[PDB]
């Protein structure tokens, strides 16, 4: 009996599709707020600002946050819906990205967005501090972290390791608070406006200026966070930017 | 013409002269039931019984015609049984010399015969039990037919004696023998011999094929393999040259030949040589005031394959041409596995005692060693000249795999053609009886 | 080129057996004989070289976000819509093999009944979703994953086979050891994890 | 607005891929009827619609087929010879055929589903079965838990079996209890010791079963059968009690019930091979058939033994007739040993359990105990028991046949 | 309650059958998604059974696979949503394996096996049972896992660590595949050896 | 011991207590004593071969490797500790190991003035724990599956402990040696049955639980010399980062020489140091016929072709690729998986042709993961691992091909 059958299929259809068409529709403003409050928890947590709860970190970020777009050509900000951008995806697109070269591709990442986000941290109508997302590949996987440079544009205020796929213990001590913690005070350039930063194997004399010890037992991940910075503190990343930061 | 070069000739003390010579007077004489496979007996004698030279003593209930005559005329004095009352033994006391004769023939019709006529006589003579068949080495159904009938004369075996030397005593006989089983065969007649010379058969069926090499060269399973593979469509006859003279003088003279010429070898023989002995003779008889003294071993057949001729067991198989004894090897040795050999022969170099070439060993019936599991260090592959992956088949014997074993070559094996393989192998596995087994559950579940 | 990494990096690099754990409960089953194991790797392959590249279509042209209209996105239709193309796929592809070709019927349609909703064609096609691949490249990625997938249900069947000579514990016997058999394969195959 | 499109997409995905396996089925998967040949007879040749076993075509024409177990492919009883068609053989019904017989092509018709045409060569046998429903005579109780029924036929002339055979009997859903059972006072006395009365049986389906014949072929107008009462095991009295031997028990003269043809696979062989019989409880049945057809339907000279295995005096019956018949005729002589005797039996002879007593006695000093037929019919205690004696007198499988009733 | 507590010792999807073990490899790396995946396979589970009876009568055979897996795949889409609103971290974790969930053998196992020949009622609790004894190995292996590989249990520092000025050293390799497989086999050696009627012949 | 032996035997015995000891009483009893048992069926005579002298021979032919190891593990230590420290301060880290204030007392030198003995008694109290840990560890395991499953002992224990003992590094802890024998020995052997029965490396086996489990004590630049508080890095991974220009020993400053490998006198596993050791080792055994020269062929050749094609394709990025194969030789473990690792008979394939496909597909590997897998400067280890998987492939392959010859009849 076709009839039979179609009458099955099409009633089943109707009401089954309609729950699940309900379910996904009717969620996914809860749906994009679970997955914002995720980067900015992070966000928050370079920044120096300490918060806990849904409810205080989405306060707390859009009173202290303010996201911007920045060209990495020029260095200058642009005009775009910075809350709602996607670098990554800008990235996959040559429409908003370039394609590196090898001699260029310091970092190993295959492309890189025309234009990025960048989040400036403020106490009140003053920005005390601007993050700049840098990736680079890791031993295992890509490696994305957030960095919290001084309105000086040199010195690091924060680091911070969102996502890695490194081995725990080796590779994946990017996490551990104390090797992070080193990180702060460092200055990103030296006199003559060149990348400074470098990740000294076996340790970092105490006391360096640009001196992060490395990770024992883990320079090729220790490699990726060196050829991380040498590249987004370059031309090709936020070299141009942090220029203008310096001068304002 | 077919030159093997994967095989072991052991190097066993006690070669015999291959001079024949006259043995010791033979008063006791029996069949041995185990040593036909698959045999369920119907007994048609019981103790005190008189029996004539070529009279039926048991029958065949799995193949039904097939009959086991007796090989000399006397009285039967015992019918031994061992677990499960499986017939060990028929023991027959010789005594006179009556005997059931047939059908004699010149050797100008033998060729000529009608294949029926030929099968009746030698089942009714009970000599159709020279042949076994290839697959599973059984007496051939007396319906049955074969395309190829392989003739073994040669003996590689060590301590074998030369079949040349017997052959010659005999020739009309053998030529004979070559000539009815031209008749009895529906295809060839393969004449398995090394280089020397042997009386031939002037029919087209005869042919001789040449085999050089170490044992397993003179294996009739070896001959097969290369001349006619078998399987369970292709199924072939085996008999040994011995054999074929009694064929011969069966259709010559009309009586059943008993006459046999086994090599009395072993490190413990005093004068090993070649002695004329009955088919089933005594070996207890046979080997009297002619070992060391000291625990012994004798064996029916050679040291690779063959009986442990003690109590019910201690006469001479029907298809064994030669009687070995070793030195039982109890002897126990403080680290004797880990000292240099110089009087250890093996596979392997080792042992110094491959170094000493063309050395002989007085082999015991030591294991040298304790029982373990398989471990490969291709000791088969150098003993196995058949086109067969010997490890992977022995590992499926060892796993009870019948259906793997089939496919890859059991049914073309017989005990004796894995001998060297246990021989050779470290874990001291013995494959001649788990092929047994293979092929046993094959012949059932087929 | 690019396709020649995208077919090994789905073979040795990406195992979806070993690696990603999909198809466990058919390949930890039919790993006994060599032989069929084979011959269900053969009709992985078909499965997967043919449902990735029609879900690739149908997840661009239909599901794909703002592909039909400006401001709609039909992502949540993407388990149901994948489930019941896969489906179709597998159960057409064994009738016509009854139909038209009796010898591949019972060499790979005697599997298809087993592949059918399987979770080895249905973790490549989220992959395939779960990444940006064109039509050449899903169809490189769906025939590679198969052949990978291939490659481990046919070791386990060798092992298993030459197990035979095996004296496994009771207990362990079957099942037990299989995991632990599969456990040890996946230790060989983490050489080219780092690749 | 998203909702919308959703429900729409998610309904013409669905129907988009039914209509394709529905439009495919069409035309891909064929609807015609199935034709298959029965002995090769045109007349015999069944026509029917694809889907369902062989096991069921096959009951609704003029042929029917043993089984036991049914639709799940465990008994083996309902193998048939298929020249052509069915594909290859199911590794399940390897468990119960051989390789060699799989050669030939026996093949279960249960365990084989029926979905392209097939050639069958079934035997005569199996081809030749009547359905016919007997009037039951008498319902006396032989023993303690044996009794003798039988059956009268309804449609004159005989029963065509060979010795050794059985009947299968079908019985409806019915209720009994065992307090409408009758038995003689001599055995009620025993039963009142436990006063197994109290059990009460509700069959709630139809079941079939087998019962073998206790009538040797001569006897015309009455079919002799012997019955046990299934009852539950008296460590485990949490089980169901008998269905069809307690339905049997309820019925006296005057009932009906159907035999749907004979059948049976248990024979002897026409040799010259002395015979050996050892019967137990309700394998007293088929084995009295072999006594009388080899005394006078046959007139066998052979030598004939039987050794029964009971508990008292009081199990024992037909003792009269096994007397009669080993007088009459010196060939046959029974023998019978009691495992214990009773204090007013006062039994002077053989004491103990067959197991030991026959090879205590006889096979010890038998010249060819292998040489010999052997029949067994008993408890399975009883039958493992002996064929590990008979084994260790190196008798081969083949010259004993196992009967065994459970 | 039998009927229940069946599929967690005596007939358990994973140790004696060998249904979902996809999932069993790639959750118990912690015991929070593991945790979670059995609720989620229990829910489908037991709703996919409950509707598939409800409608077994008017289910046709040429495309009842298509009818009980649309069931199963919605309520899946469902459950991602939830998940995905709620427990957005846990829903990070799982990646594609809370969809893979469609294809877990138990789900289609008991829509077939049960439901479409039982009534709704117990088809319900039979979805709820397979569930517990699929989260037992689930649970069991994530344990393990978790202790041994991270020194935490759902994220709570159970062993102090080494890199955190513990006494621990973890083990790498609890992290990594190879470890569930061993886990699972020694936990069916476990089972079998105090259920010895589940050995294999 | 003979009479003792024999006497205490009824003790042992069923009837006698402690039975559930015998599976370890008849060992040492047959260990010290061949049994006297004789043949009970044909063939009636045996080949003196049995697997206690196997084993015993691979367990002789690693001894030149083992002593040469010790010698090598003292001297690369001895040196890096006067290149980091001298005087007092040596003084203390002398007092503060166990490994170095031992060897003091015995009669040794911590100085580099120490000769041969001070150097190999040195590497002797690195390698002797371990080894002692893994044999009593590991046998414990061996004896416990014997004993509840009423097995006789197997001698085949005695190559595995010492082969997973000369291929860690020196400093290996010893919990995690336990660990690593006690994987071996039971997942991957006795689950299956024990020796014989298994299909995967046991010593590998272990290794690789020890390179998964924990990497950070076998792999990276302070776990292949014995100095505390040194850090340097091996010539294979000295050559992935720079190539052959890199080999360098900064212990001694001396620039490495392929005579230096060749010999053994590099930082490395204490066992696979010196191919000149495994070559004289390896020579005996195959000249014995107990290792197979097929799988050791099939390994070169697989190593030499690869390695050349990747000479010839050359990278100007990565250093891996310009490595010739007489380095990638004297590198690593090659040396020491090709002769006693890859030579496993039951891991092994068990044809003769396979052996060839076998050992080939163990060279390839191990240079692929060499070359073109950043996170592994060696892939011996894990190319066997993975090798052993499709050994049992191979001579399917080669038996499937047999049997078609076969229902051919040879074409006869
Ligand atoms: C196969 C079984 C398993 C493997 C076992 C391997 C054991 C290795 C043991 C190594 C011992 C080496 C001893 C060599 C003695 C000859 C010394 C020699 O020729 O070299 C000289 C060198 C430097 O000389 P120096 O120490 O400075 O003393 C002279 C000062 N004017 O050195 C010396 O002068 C010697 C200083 C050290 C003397 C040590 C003597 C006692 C300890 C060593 C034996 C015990 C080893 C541990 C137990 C092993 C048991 C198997
Ligand atoms: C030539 C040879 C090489 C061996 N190599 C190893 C090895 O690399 N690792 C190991 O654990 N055992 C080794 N063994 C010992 C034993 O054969 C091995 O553990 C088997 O896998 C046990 O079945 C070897 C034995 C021989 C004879
Ligand atoms: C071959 O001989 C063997 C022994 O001999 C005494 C052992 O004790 C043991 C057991 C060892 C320990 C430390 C318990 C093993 C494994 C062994 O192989
Ligand atoms: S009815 Fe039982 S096997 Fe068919
Ligand atoms: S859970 Fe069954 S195949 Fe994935
Ligand atoms: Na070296
Ligand atoms: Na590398």
């Amino acid at each position: 009996s076709i009839k039979k059958t179609l009458f099955v299929v099409i009633a089943l259809s109707l009401v089954c599709s309609i729950i699940v068409s309900a379910a996904a529709v009717g969620l996914r403003d809860k749906q994009k707020e679970n997955a914002a409050l995720d980067k900015q928890s992070k966000i928050l947590q370079v920044a120096g600002i300490e918060a806990k709860g849904s409810k205080q970190i989405v306060e707390l970020f859009n009173k202290s946050i303010e996201p911007r777009l920045v060209d990495f050509n020029t260095g200058d900000f642009v005009e775009g819906d910075a809350a709602n951008y996607d670098q990554r995806k800008a990235a996959k697109e040559a429409s908003e990205s370039i394609k590196l070269t090898a001699e260029q591709d310091k970092a190993k990442i295959q492309r890189r967005a025309n234009v990025g986000v960048v989040y400036l941290v403020k106490d009140g109508d003053k920005t005390s501090k601007v993050i700049l997302p840098v990736h680079g590949n890791g031993l295992w996987s890509m490696m994305y972290a957030f960095v919290a440079v001084e309105t000086d544009g040199n010195t690091v205020s924060g680091l911070t390791y969102y996502e890695q796929g490194e081995t725990p213990g080796l590779g994946g001590e990017v996490e551990n608070p104390a090797w992070r913690a080193q990180w702060v005070g460092k200055k990103l350039f030296d006199e003559n406006h060149k990348p400074a930063i470098k990740i000294v194997k076996g340790g970092a004399p105490q006391g360096s200026e640009h001196g992060v010890d490395g990770l024992s037992g883990a320079t090729l991940t220790s490699n990726g966070v060196q050829n991380t910075f040498d590249f987004w503190l370059g031309d090709m990343g936020f070299g141009p930017f942090l220029t203008k930061v310096r001068d304002g | 013409m077919i030159t093997i070069k994967k095989g072991l000739d052991l190097p066993i003390a006690g070669t015999p002269s291959q001079v024949i010579s006259d043995g010791k007077a033979i008063k006791k004489v029996a069949l041995l039931g185990e040593e036909y496979v698959g045999m369920r007996p119907t007994m048609h004698v019981r103790v005190g019984d008189e029996v004539k030279k070529a009279q039926i003593l048991f029958e065949d209930k799995k193949n039904p015609g097939v009959k086991f005559t007796s090989p000399v005329s006397g009285k039967v004095v015992e019918i031994n049984r061992g677990a499960k009352r499986v017939l060990q033994s028929v023991v027959i006391e010789v005594a006179g010399d009556d005997q059931v004769t047939f059908d004699k023939f010149e050797a100008n019709q033998l060729a000529s015969l009608n294949r029926d006529a030929i099968k009746t006589q030698l089942v009714e003579s009970g000599l159709w039990t020279a042949f076994r068949t290839r697959p599973f080495s059984k007496v051939p159904a007396i319906d049955s037919t074969s395309e190829a009938i392989f003739v073994t004369a040669m003996d590689t075996n060590p301590l074998a004696a030369e079949p040349t030397v017997v052959i010659n005593e005999q020739s009309e006989a053998f030529v004979a023998g070559l000539d009815v089983l031209s008749a009895l065969t529906t295809g060839k007649v393969y004449v398995c011999k090394k280089g020397t010379s042997l009386p031939r058969s002037q029919q087209p069926n005869v042919e001789e094929h040449v085999f050089d090499g170490p044992h397993p060269a003179g294996l009739a399973g070896t001959h097969m393999h290369f001349l006619y593979p078998v399987s369970a469509d292709h199924v072939a006859w085996s008999i040994n040259y011995q054999d074929v003279i009694a064929v011969g003088q069966l259709f010559l003279t009309g009586e059943l030949y008993t006459q046999r010429v086994v090599s009395l070898a072993g490190p413990v023989v005093n004068k090993p040589r070649l002695v004329r002995t009955v088919m089933g003779a005594s070996l207890e008889q046979l080997v009297d005031s002619e070992i060391m003294p000291g625990e012994v071993r004798i064996i029916s057949g050679s040291v690779l394959s063959g009986t442990k001729a003690t109590g019910p067991h201690a006469y001479l198989g029907r298809y064994h041409l030669q009687v070995s004894v070793l030195r039982e090897g109890r002897d126990k040795e403080l680290f004797g596995w880990a000292m240099p050999g110089k009087n250890k022969f093996s596979v392997t170099r080792s042992f110094l005692g491959h170094l000493f070439k063309g050395q002989v060993y007085n082999m015991t019936t030591t294991t040298n060693g304790s029982d373990r599991s398989m471990v490969p260090i291709g000791n088969y592959e150098k003993v196995m000249p058949l086109d067969m992956e010997p490890t992977l088949l022995l590992r499926d014997l060892c796993a009870g795999d019948s259906d793997s074993a089939v496919r890859l070559g059991a049914l073309e094996l017989d005990e004796e053609d894995l001998a060297l393989c246990t021989f050779v192998c470290p874990g001291k596995y013995e494959y001649g009886q788990l092929l047994r087994e293979c092929l046993d559950k094959i012949e059932k579940e087929g | 080129e690019h396709y020649i990494s995208l077919l090994v990096k789905s073979i040795f690099i990406e195992n979806m057996a070993l690696s990603f754990f999909l198809g466990m409960c058919t390949f930890l089953a039919v790993s006994k004989k060599v032989k069929t194991s084979f011959g269900l790797g053969i009709a992985v392959i078909v499965v997967l070289t043919i449902s990735v590249p029609v879900n690739n279509l149908v997840y661009n042209l239909v599901l794909k976000p703002d592909a039909l209209v400006e401001g709609v996105d039909l992502s949540f239709l993407n388990f149901i819509t994948f489930i019941g193309v896969i489906a179709a796929l597998v159960q057409i592809l064994e009738m016509i093999l009854d139909r038209f070709f009796p010898p591949l019927y019972n060499a790979l349609g005697i599997f298809l009944p087993l592949i059918t909703v399987n979770c080895a064609i249905f973790g490549g096609v989220s992959f395939m979703v779960q990444r940006d691949y064109s039509f050449a490249e899903s169809v490189v990625y769906g025939f590679g994953s198969g052949v990978g997938w291939m490659l481990a249900i046919v070791a386990l069947a060798g092992i298993r086979e030459k197990m035979k000579y095996s004296d496994v514990p009771p207990g362990l016997r079957g099942l037990g050891i299989t995991f632990i058999t599969a456990g040890l394969m996946a230790l060989g195959f983490m050489s080219f994890s780092g690749v | 607005s998203t909702i919308i499109f959703g429900v729409v997409m998610f309904t013409l995905i669905i129907l988009a891929l039914v209509l394709v396996i529905l439009f495919a089925k069409s035309k891909l998967v064929p609807t015609g009827d199935i034709t298959i040949s029965i002995n090769g007879d045109p007349e015999k040749a069944i026509v029917t619609q694809p889907g369902g076993k062989l096991l069921t075509a096959l009951a609704g024409a003029g042929v029917f087929v043993s089984s036991a177990c049914g639709g799940g492919g465990s008994c083996g009883q309902c193998r048939v010879k298929i020249k052509s068609g069915g594909g290859d053989i199911l590794p399940t019904e390897l468990d119960h055929i051989s390789k060699g017989e799989a050669r030939e092509g026996e093949r279960l018709a249960c365990q084989v589903a029926v979905k392209a045409d097939m050639d069958l060569e079934l035997p005569e046998e199996i081809f030749g079965v009547k359905k016919w429903e007997c009037t039951v005579i008498s319902n006396d109780n032989k023993a303690t838990f044996i009794k003798e029924l039988k059956l009268a036929i309804p449609d004159g002339e005989s029963v065509p079996f060979r010795a050794g055979g059985y009947i299968q009997i079908e019985a409806p859903a019915h209720h009994v209890k065992y307090a409408d059972f009758d038995v003689p006072e001599k055995y009620r006395g025993d039963w009142d010791k436990f006063n197994l009365f109290r059990y009460e049986s509700k069959v709630d389906e139809p079941i079939i079963r087998a019962y073998s014949m206790a009538n040797y072929p001569e006897e015309f107008g009455i079919i002799m059968l012997n019955v046990r009462i299934a009852t539950p095991p008296p460590n485990n009295p949490n089980v169901p009690p008998g269905q069809m031997s307690s339905y049997i028990w309820s019925l006296k003269a005057g009932d009906k019930c159907t035999i749907s043809g004979p059948f049976g696979e248990f024979f002897a062989k026409d040799t010259d091979a002395e015979m050996v019989f050892i019967g137990g409880g309700a394998g007293m049945a088929p084995m009295r058939s072999h006594i009388f057809d080899q005394l006078k339907r046959l007139k066998s000279k052979r030598k004939m033994s039987y050794w029964y295995g009971a508990r008292s005096k009081r199990e024992m019956f037909y003792v009269e007739d096994f007397d009669g018949l080993a007088a009459e005729n010196d060939n046959f002589v029974w023998h019978c040993a009691l495992s214990d005797p009773q204090p007013e039996d006062n039994w002077t002879g053989y004491t103990g359990f067959i197991h030991n007593v026959l090879y205590e006695n006889y096979l010890k000093d038998h010249e060819a105990p292998e040489d010999c037929e052997y029949y067994m019919c008993g408890p399975p205690m009883m039958n493992a028991a002996v064929i590990n004696m008979l084994k260790n007198l190196g008798v081969e499988e083949e010259n004993i046949l196992l009967d065994d009733f459970g | 309650k039998k009927s229940v507590l069946a599929p967690v010792l005596d007939n358990n999807p994973i140790a004696l059958q060998v249904l979902g073990v996809c999932s069993a490899l790639a959750v118990t790396t912690k015991l929070e998604t593991a945790f979670v995946m059995t609720l989620a396979v229990m829910f489908v589970t037991a709703l996919s059974n409950f509707f598939v009876s409800l409608i077994r009568n008017h289910i046709p055979n040429s495309v009842r696979i298509i009818v009980q897996m649309a069931i199963i795949a919605s309520l899946v889409i469902v459950v991602d949503q939830i998940l995905k609103a709620y427990l957005y971290d846990i829903s990070k974790q799982l990646s594609v394996f809370v969809g893979l969930i469609i294809t877990n053998c138990i789900v289609m196992g008991r829509a077939e096996a049960f439901a479409m020949k039982s009534e709704p009622i117990p088809s319900f609790i039979d979805g709820i049972g397979n569930g517990l004894g699929y989260g037992f190995v689930l649970m069991t292996v994530g344990f393990f896992r978790e202790l041994l590989g991270s020194g935490k249990l759902f994220g709570l520092e159970v062993l102090p660590l080494i890199s955190n000025g513990g006494w621990y050293q973890p083990n790498g390799l609890m992290l990594l595949a190879p470890s569930a497989f061993f886990l699972i086999g020694f936990m069916i050696w476990a089972i079998r050896t105090f259920k010895p009627e589940q050995v294999e012949a | 011991l003979k009479k003792f032996l024999e006497d205490i035997e009824h003790h042992f015995e069923p009837g006698g207590k402690h039975e559930k000891w015998f599976a370890l009483y008849e060992a040492a009893a047959t260990l010290f004593y061949t049994p006297g048992l004789v043949t009970k069926r044909s063939s009636h005579v045996r080949d003196s071969v049995d697997l206690k002298r196997i084993m015993i021979m691979v367990w002789l032919a690693v001894f030149p490797a083992m002593f040469w190891g010790m010698y090598n593990a003292g001297g690369q230590a001895i040196a890096a500790l006067n290149h980091l420290y001298s005087g007092d301060q040596l003084a203390a880290i002398v007092a503060g190991n166990w490994h170095y204030w031992l060897t003091e007392m015995l009669g040794g030198t911590m100085s580099s003035d120490a000769g041969w003995g001070s150097k190999m008694l040195l590497g002797a109290t690195y390698f002797l724990p371990i080894y002692a840990t893994v044999f009593i560890v590991g046998g414990f395991w061996e004896v416990l599956f014997c004993m509840v499953r009423k097995h006789e002992v197997n001698e085949g224990f005695f190559v595995t402990s010492i082969l997973f003992a000369l291929i860690v590094p020196p400093t290996l802890p010893l919990w995690q040696a336990a660990l690593g024998i006690t994987f071996g020995v039971v997942v991957a052997k006795e689950v299956f049955g024990g020796t014989g029965r298994n299909f995967l490396n046991p010593a590998l086996a272990g290794r690789a639980f020890l390179f998964f489990a924990y990497p950070a004590q076998i792999s990276g630049d302070l776990v292949w010399t014995a100095a505390d508080g040194y850090s340097g890095a091996t010539a294979l991974s000295q050559w992935a980062q720079g190539g052959a220009g890199a080999l360098i020993n900064n212990a001694t400053g001396q620039t490495i020489t392929w005579m230096d490998a060749f010999i053994g006198n590099i930082p490395g596993s204490i066992g696979e140091v010196s191919t000149l050791a495994l070559m004289i080792g390896a020579a005996f055994i195959v000249y014995m016929g107990i290792a197979s020269w097929r799988i050791i062929g099939g390994v070169m050749i697989g190593m030499i072709l690869l390695s050349t094609l990747f000479n010839v394709i050359g990278s100007d990025t990565n250093a891996m690729f310009n490595m010739p194969w007489h380095w990638h030789l004297v590198l690593g473990g090659f040396a020491f998986g090709m002769f006693f690792m890859a030579t496993d008979p039951v891991s092994a394939s068990f044809t003769n042709s396979g052996k060839w496909a076998y050992g080939i597909l163990i060279g390839v590997m191990c240079v692929l993961i060499r070359v073109v897998n950043p996170a592994y400067p060696e892939g011996m280890m894990l190319a066997i691992l993975f090798a052993n998987l499709f050994a049992p492939l191979f001579d399917h392959v080669v038996v499937e091909r047999n049997i078609k010859r076969r229902l051919a009849r040879y074409g006869k």
